[PDB]
């Protein structure tokens, strides 16, 4: 979970067509490349607001808390059993 | 060896297994000697029942068991796999197992693996050719001080030199059955040289019961 | 006291050891069993802990946990979900065979252990997992149980004290693993016999997810003639917390290879020389004692001469007391074949469940394999003693740990021995 720490911001993906030549990628978007990083959500917006850049903020998703029993695996009247380990 | 299974014509899930009726009733007092809803932990003893009964396991015990339990069939298959007395091969009719770890290796069970193999002609899991005998090579059975020892499907045979065993697997070749014991003079753990301990008589009830009981 | 050893007959509980005298009901009776059972149940559970307690019993499963102390954790009052005795009867350990002579010569003995132990605990039935090998000892158990529930000893009414108590037998399918306490009890569910990890122990959530002991046959067997002689007189014997007496199962490079019951802290010299004639070729042939079964490392001859059979000597003989099975080798002896037979032995008996275990038993079984032809160099060694505490301690039960050690003691006492073999290969293959 080391890659999901801070905030980055992309752009939206334009056109990457085939080189009649080789068959590469090619682009015509300069920004297609360019991923930043913030430590914040509000250091990401205002860097966004600063540059006139239009933006949309996704907020951060975490996993919920999970209660976690080994003695759940081995219950006596609950359907929760393993049926093998 | 082999830990897959794959169907042969003669084990595939349409060989013909079933129980008879009064291994029907055997299962039904191995059922009831565990609670109710959790009627899959008689998986063990239906299955070697199963195999008492066939002499091995094809995988249609195993998907009988598995019915008759209300279980999946992978978890009979585990349980086949894991335990190394279900025979998921047939085997022969005197299926006998040589201990040779390190108490009964100190007491040449070698000797006694040669002899059988010399006197069957067969190797460490193969099977003679009248499918009388399956010779293979066990782990500890847990009769150290009566070792040498081997096992033939349920009886121990203990305290075995090279002639002891030929003459056990002769008498097995006539039909008859030899007697579970030590091959030695004595009778099953003592010293052979008389008993060192245990020579006085047991003192009956009420020896030494302490009071205010 | 300070000399241990030289067991009369009138203190010994396992009398008919030796199949000399009626195993059934009427014989089990004229010795000694179910002599006032009704009693002892009706005294209650506490006053049974106590008494076990008071005797200093430890576990005789081979670990040596406190008897008294492990069952009075089952000393609860219900939370809805029954409550069991769980009988440990694999007894897979090489060099052991005692359990089998107490199910197969003494069963009324292990029935009323099964009912004086699950009284003290509540525990509502007894399933004594016996292992499948057994199986005429299980047959032989089964004939006495029918004639424990035939006189009204057990079951409905058990002895006449009001309290119910059943006892099932589970045979056991070839898996050494199964004596394992955790992995016994997922067997009984009929599931493969993987150990569960710890916490929840079995006086939490055990056998069926409840609550359970699970007790060697030694340490049951023994309980009805600690509550009927007392806790002291049991605590009378061997040194302090090494109480009692313990079935010793001498196999291997002796003249007499025996099972026998004998004072807890005896000399190993005194064993061996009194009740299996000796090592063969004299005490100077001997090289080395695996002291009580496999899973113990090996002492050499030097340390035999003086150490006492009980848990605490051989934990300072860097040991472990273990199931009290004295493997004896001789100077005849490869030991190194026998050590890594011991280790084949132990990658054969692996569930495979957890991975130091799963691989770095089979790879110490590959370096000890080379190591008896000596298909090594010198730096292995010290390589096969860091895998083995990397496998000790890292496992989820204690047969990796049982796995580690011998490795561990072969290395300790026959390093030089290891090398002049992987010297000579090297020598006469270059
Ligand atoms: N008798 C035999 O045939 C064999 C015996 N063994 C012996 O088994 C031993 C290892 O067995 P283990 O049970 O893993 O050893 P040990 O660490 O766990 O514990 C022994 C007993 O004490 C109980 N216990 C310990 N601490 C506890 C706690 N905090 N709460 C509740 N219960 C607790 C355990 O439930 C167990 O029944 C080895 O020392 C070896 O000598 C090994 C192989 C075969
Ligand atoms: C791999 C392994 C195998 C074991 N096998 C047995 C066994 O076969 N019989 C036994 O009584 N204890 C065996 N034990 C010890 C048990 O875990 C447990 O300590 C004992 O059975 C019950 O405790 P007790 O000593 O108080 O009776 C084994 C332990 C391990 C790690
Ligand atoms: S260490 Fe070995 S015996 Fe124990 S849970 Fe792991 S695979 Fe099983
Ligand atoms: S070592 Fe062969 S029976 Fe235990």
């Amino acid at each position: 979970v080391n890659n999901t720490k801070k905030w980055k911001m992309e752009f939206d993906t334009r056109e990457r067509w085939e080189n009649p030549l080789m068959g590469w990628a090619s682009t015509a978007d300069p920004l297609s490349n360019l991923v930043l990083t913030f430590s914040t959500k509000e250091d990401a917006i205002a860097f966004a607001e600063k540059n006139g850049w239009s933006y949309d903020v996704e907020e951060r998703k975490v996993p919920k808390p999970k209660s976690k029993s080994y003695g759940a695996n081995f219950s006596w009247n609950k359907r929760t059993r393993v049926s093998t380990k | 060896a082999l830990f897959v299974h794959r169907d042969t014509p003669k084990n595939n899930p349409e060989t013909p297994f079933d129980f008879t009726p009064e291994n029907y009733k055997r299962i039904e007092a191995i059922v009831k000697n565990y609670p109710e809803g959790h009627k899959a932990a008689a998986v063990l003893p239906v299955l070697d029942l199963a195999q008492r009964q066939n002499g091995w396991l094809p995988i249609s015990a195993m998907n009988k068991v598995a019915e008759i339990l209300q279980v999946p069939p992978m978890r009979v298959y585990e349980v086949a796999t894991f335990y190394t007395m279900y025979n998921r091969k047939p085997v022969g009719k005197y299926h006998i197992q040589v201990c040779t770890t390190t108490p009964c290796m100190l007491r040449n069970s070698d000797s006694i693996l040669e002899a059988i193999q010399k006197k069957l002609g067969i190797k460490v899991g193969e099977t003679t050719p009248d499918k009388l005998f399956t010779l293979i090579e066990v782990e500890c059975l847990g009769a150290c001080v009566n070792a040498p020892m081997v096992q033939i499907n349920d009886n121990y045979y203990e305290d075995l030199t090279p002639k002891d065993i030929e003459e056990i697997i002769d008498e097995l070749k006539a039909g008859k059955i030899p007697k579970p014991g030590p091959r030695s003079g004595r009778f099953s753990c003592e010293p052979a040289g008389g008993l060192t301990s245990l020579t006085e008589p047991p003192k009956g009830p009420g020896f030494g019961v302490q009071a205010g009981l | 006291k300070t000399s241990f050893g030289s067991l009369k007959d009138e203190d010994r509980i396992f009398t008919n050891l030796y199949g000399r005298h009626d195993w059934r009901l009427k014989g089990a009776q004229s010795r000694g069993d179910w002599y006032k059972t009704k009693e002892i149940l009706l005294k209650g559970p506490d006053w049974i802990l106590g008494e076990v307690k008071t005797s200093g019993l430890r576990g005789r499963g081979g670990a040596g946990f406190p008897t008294g102390l492990k069952w009075s954790f089952m000393n609860k009052p219900s939370d809805g979900r029954p409550k069991y005795l769980v009988v440990n009867a694999d007894e897979g350990e090489p060099g052991t065979c005692k359990d089998r002579e107490i199910i197969r010569h003494d069963p009324h003995k292990l029935v009323e252990g099964c009912l004086v132990g699950g009284r003290a605990m509540g525990a509502r039935a007894a399933y004594i997992y016996i292992r499948g090998e057994f199986y005429n000892e299980a047959s032989n158990l089964q004939v006495a149980i029918r004639e424990a529930y035939e006189a009204g000893l057990i079951g409905k009414n058990a002895c006449g004290s009001g309290y119910d108590f059943d006892v099932f037998v589970v045979r056991g399918a070839g898996a050494y693993i199964c004596g394992e306490e955790t992995a016994l009890i997922e067997s009984i569910e009929g599931k493969q016999g993987k150990p569960r990890l710890k916490p929840p122990f079995p006086a939490d959530v055990g056998v069926f997810g409840c609550p359970t002991t699970v007790a060697n046959v030694e340490t049951v067997a023994v309980s009805p003639t600690i509550c009927r002689r007392g806790g002291a007189w049991f605590a009378s014997f061997g040194r302090e917390r090494n109480s009692g007496t313990k079935l010793f199962n001498i196999s291997g490079h002796v003249n007499n290879p025996c099972t026998v019951e004998e004072e807890m802290s005896v000399p190993l010299k005194e064993l061996i020389e009194k009740h299996a004639g000796g090592v063969t070729g004299g005490w100077d042939n001997l090289l080395a004692v695996i002291p009580g079964g496999s899973s113990t490392p090996l002492i050499p001859k030097s340390v035999c001469e003086t150490v006492l059979m009980d848990f605490d000597a051989l934990i300072q003989a860097q040991t472990g007391l273990g199931t009290a099975a004295v493997i004896v080798m001789d100077r005849s002896t490869d030991i190194v074949k026998a050590i890594a037979r011991l280790i084949e032995f132990y990658k054969h008996e692996s569930c495979g469940q957890c991975t130091p275990c799963r691989e770095g038993v089979d790879w110490m079984n590959k370096v000890m394999a080379r190591f008896v032809r000596g298909d090594a160099r010198p730096a292995e060694i010290d390589s096969l003693w860091e895998i083995s505490k990397q496998i000790e301690g890292h496992t989820i039960c204690a047969l990796g740990d049982g796995a580690a050690w011998p490795v561990q003691g072969l290395i300790r006492h026959f390093r030089p021995e290891l090398e002049e073999r992987m010297q000579r290969f090297a020598q006469q293959h270059q």
